[PDB]
RNA sequence: AGGGUGAAGCUGGGGUGAGACCCAGUGGAGGCCCGAACCGGUGGGGGAUGCAAACCCCUCGGAUGAGCUGGGGCUAGGAG
RNA sequence: AGGCGGGACCUAAGGUGAAGCCGAAAGGCGUAGCCGAAGGGCAGCCGGUUAAUAUUCCGGCCCUUCCCGCAGGUGCGAUGGGGGGACGCUCUAGGCUAGGGGGACCGGAGCCAUGGACGAGCCCGGCCAGAAGCGCAGGGUGGGAGGUAGGCAAAUCCGC
RNA sequence: CCAAGGAACUCUGCAAGUUGGCCCCGUAACUUCGGGAGAAGGGGUGCUCCCUGGGGUGAUGAGCCCCGGGGAGCCGCAGUGAACAGGCUCUGGCGACUGUUUACCAAAAACACAGCUCUCUGCGAACUCGUAAGAGGAGGUAUAGGGAGCGACGCUUGCC
RNA sequence: AUGCGCAGAUACCGGGAGGAACGCCGAUGGCGAAGGCAGCCACCUGGUCCACCCGUGACGCUGAGGCGCGAAAGCGUGGGGAGCAAACCGGAUUAGAUACCCGGGUAGUCCACGCCCUAAACGAUGCGCGCUAGGUCUCUGGGUCUCCUGGGGGCCGAAGCUAACGCG
RNA sequence: CAGGCGCCGAGGGUAGGGCCCGUGACUGGGGCGAAGUCGUAACAAGGUAGCUGUACCGGAAGGUGCGGCUGGAUCACCUCCUUU
């Protein structure tokens, strides 16, 4: 599960800076990671429509954030689409 | 090795409402096995309607273990015959030999299990009724030790253990009737194989039920020569009778028949 | 004989969480659909001591299924 | 007609039937072994010759088992255990003759009748069988060793 | 073979003619969204020469099969040129639809039937034949094997 | 009445089976977009409250349309029915009683996967922010925790709002 | 120049569909005109309170079960407003 370790380790390989201890890049990092492994299990598993429902709002906010991301600066921004995977 | 039921043709005309099944282990069966004649006819003077055949393969299986009452047999897979009401598990016998048996509740390719003297009550080892955790399954049960697996639930998902007296247990049967068999006798541990099969659903009749190999019954059909009943006319008779110096369809057939008394009550009836 | 039809599975592309499910390609199943050999035999017509103790013609239905077919057998006649 | 076929072999349905169960009698039922099939299995083909028959005759080419021997080689030695030959239907890739088809392609007996064309014109044919040696395709799997508490009663063979 | 008229003949358009070969344009109420569509209604094709693409075969170059595609044009009343080859639409009762039969009239309802319900039998089941014997049944074993009235399916099966 | 019992029940004792439910604790109490959600245990999970002020840098509030979500009833196949139980059958009723009562018993009620979205769906009152006395209680996070502070629930409650309640 | 050649289409015909109109025994139905032949839910706990979504049964209003929304009367429990 939440593999808090780790977490911090790839909030660091993205923060480009050392100095992210809350950025964009991290809410993205975070929002991906977790909206995954969550995600898979809701498959095998089929019926949890009340967290199922509270990913989707999640998967919303952090794609929305992306969306101001692109906003000011898709540049590095689809740097980042690319290091990660998402939305292809 | 398991197998679908509710596959169904759709609408390739009239084909309409046609059940498939399909175990995959798929093979083709194993060694032990002849085939039966045409029967239908039999003893040379001919008998009951219907019947007609349709390919051949024909069946040998194990009705009986105390036969190793122990070699540890693990699933050989499944398969089955162009015979039975809930398909088979070819066995594989520690010692080499193997054996068509029963199949339970979805057991498990290679899982092992067995039977005799103390069998672990894990559905699909055998064992001397007496051996009956009361309040569990088996069929393929017999009673009259020796007298080979007797009451071979077919796909008959149906021994209920219900308690004990005397050198008898109690059985809830099919039916819905609760018989006696001696404990040292013996019951195929767990419960059958099939039941959606008894639900599928098979297209153009004739096309289906001959295929069965079964052909037909017409009753008091017109030209009532014979056919027990009225005909020469539409209107269904009315005397109350059957096909072949018939007794209606509300009568008994036991009698003394020391067998009767003997065991079991609950009489003969259900309720869904 | 021959021809059209064009399911299921699958493969990929499409949309959620995965998924439904879609589209497309593959596919090419029984019903079959079209229609000879095969099997039946209305619809009309042609013989009345007719080619004939049940026919010829024009025609017509099925045309992989409860299909058709040669060989070998068992049930039979108040029984089949 | 040793080599085509059928028996000199196999067996299902299936009939018989030593046993056995059984009828007032005559019979009813019947394992086993047997009888019992263009279903199994098995060793040749092509060219030539009679009024007339043929892969049966003749001839060329290719084998078949069984007996006597000899030469080389081995636990050889039942048919009883086993493995094994054995199998739908629908469809279907890959690979070879049959078998179609144009060769003016080579052999040949002839022709324009008729206004014409003798000109890749017509007309006829241009193969079939061949130990195996060999080159296309594929077509049908495991070596061991050991444990080898089943064996499939009796033992290295199968199967765990 | 007909014309003039084109069913009034006629109990019935019985029959017979219409019509029918593939390719493109296009296609109704209803629907178990499988389909009723070969609906239906048009239009096409023959043969010439010209520009233009393709799947064959040892690349691929006299070696062939698919459409090409399009263009200009040729001759008939006529161009699946002859023989194979739908008349059609609307609508109603029954029945589901595949079917078997009625050998000798009775293409077709009836009987099938899939699928409904009642209900019968504990297996040495219950019946069916049998003088026992015995087989059958079922090496099946109550989701199974019989007696049945109905007969997809949809709504629905009330009163004694 | 009734229906069940001397072919012994109703009560008491022991044992058997199974379905459902889940007491006290448990509350005027808690979590959830809503619906609604509880014997404990474990697997995976989501909303969400407080404090350091550390990160980013206004990316945010709204949501026609759609998209997923969910009462109980009922349907679909496949399980299952201990009890309860429209329907049905009785018995009691009145003049009538198809219902209010007693005696019965199906479907359903329950599980899985699919399907209906249904509403006095309620606080009959859309969401998002900030401005205006206090008093009280109760649960919950932080503290110099006679209390204070962020959050969360009922209660009293100036101004004020309304045709009037009553909101506060 | 005449005509010839070419589509062009006013126009009409045959076929088919679409929007709306009228329209048809019988029919589900809708609204009302003082003085009616039946019972009577609901509002007083309207006498099983009701109301509702759903399901099912009935001369009819309606009853019944599932679930719920109070726009449900009387003691018994506690908090909180005032007060002789
Ligand atoms: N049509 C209205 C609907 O049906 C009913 O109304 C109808 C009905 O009640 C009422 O009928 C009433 C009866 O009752 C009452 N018991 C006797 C009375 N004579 C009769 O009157 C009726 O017949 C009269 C004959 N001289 C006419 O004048 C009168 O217009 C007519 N209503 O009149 C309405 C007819 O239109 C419901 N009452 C109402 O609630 C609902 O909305």
């Amino acid at each position: 599960p939440i593999t808090k370790e780790e977490k911090q380790k790839v909030i660091q390989e993205f923060a480009r800076f050392p100095g992210d201890t809350g950025s964009t890049e991290v809410q993205v990092a975070l929002l991906t990671l977790r909206i995954n492994r969550l995600s898979e299990h809701l498959k095998v598993h089929k019926k949890d429509h009340h967290s199922h429902r509270g990913l989707l709002m999640m998967v919303g906010q952090r794609r929305r954030l992306l969306r101001y991301l692109q906003r000011e600066d898709p540049e590095r921004y689809r740097a980042l689409i690319e290091k990660l995977g998402i939305r292809g | 090795k398991f197998k679908p039921y509710t596959p169904s043709r759709r609408f390739m005309t009239v084909a309409d409402f046609s059940e498939i099944t399909k175990t995959e282990p798929e093979k083709s069966l194993v060694k032990p096995l002849k085939k039966t004649g045409g029967r239908n006819n039999q003893g040379r003077i001919t008998v009951r309607f219907r019947g007609g055949g349709h390919k051949r393969l024909y069946r040998i299986i194990d009705f009986k273990r105390w036969d190793k009452v122990g070699i540890p047999a693990k699933v050989a897979a499944i398969e089955y015959d162009p015979n039975r009401s809930a398909r088979i598990a070819l066995l594989h016998y520690v010692d080499g030999e193997k054996r068509y048996i029963i199949a339970p509740d979805g057991l498990q390719v290679g899982q092992q299990v067995v039977a005799g003297p103390d069998a672990p009550i894990q559905v699909g080892n055998a064992l001397p009724l007496r051996f009956i955790p009361v309040g569990t399954v088996v069929h393929a049960v017999e009673l009259e030790p020796k007298k080979g697996a007797k009451l071979a639930r077919a796909a008959g998902t149906s021994a209920q253990i219900q308690g004990r007296e005397g050198d008898y247990v109690i059985l809830r049967l099919p039916s819905g009737e609760l018989r006696k068999v001696h404990g040292e006798c013996y019951a195929t541990v767990g419960a059958v194989g099939n039941a959606d099969h008894k639900n599928i659903v098979l297209g153009k009749a004739g096309r289906s039920r001959w295929l069965g190999r079964r052909p037909h019954v017409r009753g008091a059909a017109m030209n009532p020569v014979d056919h027990p009943h009225g005909g020469g006319e539409g209107r269904a008779p009315r005397g109350r009778p059957p096909a072949s110096p018939w007794g209606w369809q509300t009568k008994g057939l036991k009698t003394r028949k020391r067998r009767k008394p003997s065991s079991r009550f609950i009489i003969a009836r259900r309720k869904k």
